[PDB]
C-alpha cells in the first residue's frame, strides 16, 4: 500500500574449496617480459 | 661375445677383451627422479656429457701381502673435473654409477680379487684395542677421496661385519685365469631422492684379494689395480657458492 519508490528496493567473497594435499608445482622456465611483475607486491 | 666388451659413455670409452659380464645392481640401471619422487622445487641441471665420462682415478700396487682397499662414493669426484664443480656449487646431488676396475697379469701369474659394492659402508674402529674406549674414526678414514684407504682388518671389513658373506651385494670376481676387469653398473640408492655429495656418502667400493697373488720370481712383480668410474644420469641442484667440505 505504497506509492514510493525508495522502499520497495530496500554473501561472502571466498569460496572453499576442497585441498587434501598441498598443491603442486608445475613447469615453469624463464622470463623477460615487461608489464607484468609478480614479484614487486603491495604490502 | 661375452669375452670382449666396450663402454662408451660421455666423450671417453674402455674397451676390454678378457672381460666377464656386467652386473646391473640390483637388476635395474640408473634413472632420472621421477615426478613422484622429488621434493625441491627448483628445476634440476643435467649436463649430460660433461659429467658422465670414466674418470680414471688412482693405481694401487698389489704384492702377495695386501689387505684390501676401499673407495667412498661419490667423494672420490668431489675433488675431480666437471663432476667436482657442480658437486661443489650445488647442494643437491643424485647419480648412480658404472664402476670398472681393471687388473691385468698374465697367464702365469694367478690370485682373486672380490670387488663388490655395499651401501652405507658405515666404518667402525678397533674401539681402542680391548674394546672399551668410543673412539671415532677419522675423517680420512671416513672419507679417504681418490686416494682410497686400506683395510685394517679385512676379515671383519673394518665394520664388524665379515667378508665371507660380502658377496650378497652387488659384486664380481677379478680371477687372473680368467678375467682382467669387473663393470658393476650401481643405480642410486638412497632413502630420499636428492642428497647431500659432500657429506653423505653412498656406498664403498671393497677390492680385496681374497686369494692373494702368486707368481715365480722372474715374472713382473708390479701388478697394479686402476678403478675407473662412471656417474651415469647424474643431476644437481640448489645452487650456492663453492663449498669444499
Ligand atoms: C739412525 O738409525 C736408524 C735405525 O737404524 C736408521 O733407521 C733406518 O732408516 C733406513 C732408511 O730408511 C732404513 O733402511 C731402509 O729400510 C727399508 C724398509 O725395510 C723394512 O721394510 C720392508 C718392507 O717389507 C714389505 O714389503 C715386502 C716386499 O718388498 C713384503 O714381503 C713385506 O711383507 C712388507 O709388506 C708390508 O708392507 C707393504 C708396504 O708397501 C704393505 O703394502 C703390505 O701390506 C705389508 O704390510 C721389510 O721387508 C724389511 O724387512 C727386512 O728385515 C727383516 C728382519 O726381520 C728381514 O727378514 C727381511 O728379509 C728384510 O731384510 C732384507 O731387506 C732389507 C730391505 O728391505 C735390506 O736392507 C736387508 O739388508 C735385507 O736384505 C724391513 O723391515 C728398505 O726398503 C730400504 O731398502 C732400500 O734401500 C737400501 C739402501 O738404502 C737398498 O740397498 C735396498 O735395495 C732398498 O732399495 C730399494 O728400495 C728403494 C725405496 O723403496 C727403491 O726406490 C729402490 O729402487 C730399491 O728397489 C730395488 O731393489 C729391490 C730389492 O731390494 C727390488 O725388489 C726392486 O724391484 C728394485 O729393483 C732401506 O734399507 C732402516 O730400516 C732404518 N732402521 C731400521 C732398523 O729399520 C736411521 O736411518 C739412522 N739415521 C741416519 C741419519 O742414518
Amino acid at each position: 500500500g505504497d506509492r514510493v519508490a525508495d522502499m520497495i528496493e530496500s554473501r561472502a567473497l571466498t569460496q572453499a574449496l576442497p585441498a587434501p594435499t598441498g598443491q603442486n608445482t608445475q613447469v615453469s622456465s624463464h622470463r623477460l617480459d615487461t608489464g607484468e611483475v609478480p614479484a614487486l607486491q603491495a604490502a | 661375445s661375452d669375452r670382449v666388451a666396450q663402454l662408451t659413455i660421455g666423450n671417453s670409452t674402455i674397451t676390454t677383451q678378457e672381460a666377464a659380464n656386467i652386473i646391473v645392481g640390483y637388476g635395474e640401471w640408473p634413472s632420472y627422479c621421477s615426478d613422484d619422487d622429488a621434493t625441491a622445487v627448483d628445476k634440476p641441471t643435467r649436463p649430460d656429457v660433461s659429467v658422465n665420462r670414466f674418470y680414471t682415478l688412482d693405481t694401487k700396487l698389489w704384492e702377495k701381502s695386501s689387505k684390501g682397499w676401499y673407495w667412498k662414493f661419490p667423494d672420490v669426484l668431489t675433488e675431480t673435473g666437471v663432476f667436482g664443480q657442480n658437486a661443489q656449487f650445488h647442494y643437491l646431488y643424485r647419480s648412480g654409477f658404472c664402476i670398472h676396475v681393471q687388473c691385468n697379469a698374465s697367464k702365469f701369474h694367478q690370485g682373486a680379487l672380490l670387488v663388490a659394492i655395499l651401501p652405507e659402508y658405515v666404518i667402525g674402529t678397533v674401539a681402542g684395542g680391548t674394546g672399551t674406549e668410543d673412539s671415532h674414526p677419522p675423517y680420512i678414514q671416513t672419507q679417504p677421496g681418490a686416494d682410497g684407504f686400506e683395510l685394517q682388518h679385512p676379515y671383519v671389513l673394518d665394520a664388524g661385519i665379515p667378508i665371507s658373506q660380502l658377496t650378497v651385494c652387488p659384486h664380481q670376481w677379478i680371477n687372473l685365469r680368467t678375467n682382467n676387469c669387473a663393470t658393476i653398473i650401481v643405480p642410486y640408492m638412497n632413502t630420499l631422492p636428492f642428497d647431500s655429495a659432500l657429506n653423505h656418502c653412498n656406498f664403498g667400493l671393497l677390492v680385496v684379494p681374497i686369494s692373494p697373488l702368486d707368481f715365480d720370481q722372474g715374472a713382473t712383480p708390479v701388478i697394479p689395480i686402476t678403478i675407473t668410474l662412471a656417474p651415469m644420469c647424474s643431476e644437481f641442484a640448489g645452487l650456492r657458492q663453492a663449498v669444499t667440505q
